[PDB]
This record gives structure tokens, sequence and C-alpha cells, in this order.
């Protein structure tokens, strides 16, 4: 698991 | 202390600005947190790099192209994975015709003209790169060294969470944006924008932040249906004109190159860059984020999301509710 941005 | 919950904005001398952690108790000591989100100019002296004479040659391994759907000021943002590329080939690419940031006379003017063309041109984003462009010659306000309570999650399990425990990096381009959302965990965040064009937030108070995730399960009632979090998976965004429609408290405001922002636990936030820059951030904690922590709702319908044990937090730093708190209460 790592933060993203997201959005898929 | 901030009954009003305005964003603040704060210029520390060198003495005051030296201990990081002292800092944020400060702000917080005169309300700051209330808003969710803060400007912290440090002293002119400061430097955190003596030039970016070379940033071109970094690589920028995952660029996403940031495909916006949606209408009447409530959209959905999609990231598409594209090939790396160069901080230079993407700066090239910023400033060219279908990427560069329109025309505007002032910030209102282009405020509107994010808002009126977000699903037109899909922007490229160089976010979410591993990396700190720090000098190893920096002592203060270090974002690859802050040495909060955070550090005590790795020492934990040797986990590292990238972005979260270890800093990165955004290259931004016109119209690049982050959705609304809170940190993972709810913990802080801090953000420097190392150089270029602005970087503007939206904040919506912690104290009025069940009020955004009502509206959103409002706009969204399928997408709530299949998580209990959605708003983690970061890719809703709300306008300021909706957000005044529906009486949801929000402030505005604009973060320069060489400025700090801080975003607090449970704060709200989104924004957009105005052209080519560069931000570093990562997230960090305090005892106060203990509690944010403990109760902070999670993702159910994805596997790839930040989780992390609050046991140790609530074991050593709040020993006399351990206990109970291990049993439901
Ligand atoms: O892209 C950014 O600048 C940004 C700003 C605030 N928050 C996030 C985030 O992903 O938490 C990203
Ligand atoms: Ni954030
Ligand atoms: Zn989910």
């Amino acid at each position: 698991a790592r933060k993203s941005t997201g959005g898929k | 202390q901030n009954p009003s919950c305005k964003i603040m904005t704060f210029r520390p001398t060198m003495e005051e600005f030296k201990d990081f952690n002292k800092y944020v108790a400060y702000i917080e000591s005169q309300g700051a947190h209330r808003a969710g989100l803060a400007k912290i100019i440090p002293p002119k002296e400061w430097k955190p790099r003596q030039t970016y004479d070379d940033i071109d040659d970094v690589v920028i391994p995952a660029p996403i192209q940031q495909v916006v759907t949606g209408q009447s000021g409530l959209f959905t943002q999609y990231n598409i994975q594209k090939k790396a590329m160069t901080v230079g080939e993407y700066r090239r690419l910023a400033n060219s015709e279908k990427y560069c940031t329109p025309r505007h006379q002032d910030f209102d003017d282009l405020e509107r003209k994010y808002w009126k063309n977000l699903t037109f041109v899909s922007p490229i984003y160089g976010a979410d790169i591993s990396g700190s462009l720090y000098d190893d010659d920096v002592a203060q306000w270090n974002i690859g060294s802050l040495r909060t309570i955070l550090d005590m999650v790795e020492r934990e399990c040797g986990t590292i969470i990238e972005g979260v425990n270890t800093p990165y990096l955004y290259f931004g381009m016109w119209k690049t944006t982050f959705a609304w959302h809170t940190e993972d965990m709810d913990l802080y965040s801090i953000n420097y924008l190392h150089f270029g064009e602005p970087k503007s937030w939206y904040a919506i108070p912690p104290e009025h932040g069940k009020r955004l995730e009502r509206l959103a399960i409002g706009f969204f009632p399928g997408s709530s249906q299949g998580c209990d979090a959605f708003l983690r998976h970061k890719m809703t965004l709300i306008s300021p004109i909706i957000l005044k429609k529906y009486g949801i408290p929000f402030s505005r405001i604009t973060q320069e190159a060489g400025e700090f922002m801080i975003t607090f636990p449970y704060g709200y936030h989104a924004g957009f860059n105005h052209g080519f820059n560069c931000a570093e951030s990562t997230n960090f904690a305090t005892l106060r984020w203990i509690d944010y922590g403990k109760v902070a709702t999670q993702c159910t319908c994805r596997k790839d999301m930040v989780k992390i044990s609050m046991d140790v937090f609530v074991r050593i730093l709040q020993p006399e509710r351990y206990e109970l708190w291990k049993q439901g209460k």
C-alpha cells in the first residue's frame, strides 16, 4: 500500500 | 481562538520557525487547525535547496492522464497511467498549446476557467513520485525527516508506506487536480511548493467534514453503496458553486512558490495547479492526531489502501485508555 492521487 | 475557522497564514522569524514540532503546536494554540488548512511562509533566509539547475533529468516513472467526467459542478476524475517521461519532457508538454495555462486577468478569472474547462483536455500530472528535492544540508522543516510520532509505525513492522512515511514529489501543469479528501488515517500533511506556478486549495473545516460526507453520499448514492469511505478513492470533484449551493462552509487559498501548507486531521481539501510547478509533501502526526486515527474511516472495497494499526499509539501514548480501547470502549 502507498498513498496515491487515486482515481483508480 | 479561531471561531470563524479562517485559513491562517503565519510568517515565523527564523527563531520561531526552528523547531517544526513546536511550531505545529503553536499554530494550533492560535486555532489554525479549525480551518483544516494553514499557510506557513518560512523566513527569507531558509532554503531547502541551493539550486534547481538539474531537475530536467529527473524521471517521472508513472505520470497520470487525469480524465474528468461529469457536469453542473460535480465530477469524477480517473487517473490513467502513461509511460515514464523526464521532467524536461513534462515541462515542454505543460507549456505546449494544448496544455498551457489559459490567458486570464486574475485569480477569479483563472478559477472560472478551471471549473469551466475541466472535462475538455485531460492534463498529465507527474504525481506520486518517491523522492525529495531537499539538500542533505537542511535541518529545519525537512520533509524527509520531520521526526514526529508517525515515525513509530515504521519502527514497529519495518513497513514503509510510500508518500505517508516517505516524501512524494508532484510536478504539475495547468488544471492538474487533487480531488476532495482527507489524508489516509486522517493524518496531517505538509506540503512545500519548490518552484513554479501556484497551487490553489479549497478546504472545509474539520467540524464540517461530516456535512461534506453527507452531501457526497447525496450526490453519488451508487458510490456510497459500494464503499463506506468512497471519498478515499480520491476521485470526487465538487465546485465551490456547488458547496455554496448546499451551504458547506469552505475557504480557498493560493499557495505560491516557497510556501508551506499544512493540512490538519480530518481537514477535507481539494485543489489544482495553475501551471508548471513542483511540490513536495508527506504525512505527519502529533498526539492530538491519535484520537482521529482511532476512528478514521477506511475504504472497504479495495485492497490497495493505506491502513495503519493504532495499537502502538494507544498502548504507548494513551496507556490509561488502552485496556478499554481494546474492548470496544
Ligand atoms: O497533488 C497535490 O498537490 C496534493 C495536495 C494535497 N493532498 C494531496 C493528497 O494526495 O493527499 C495531493
Ligand atoms: Ni491531501
Ligand atoms: Zn472503497
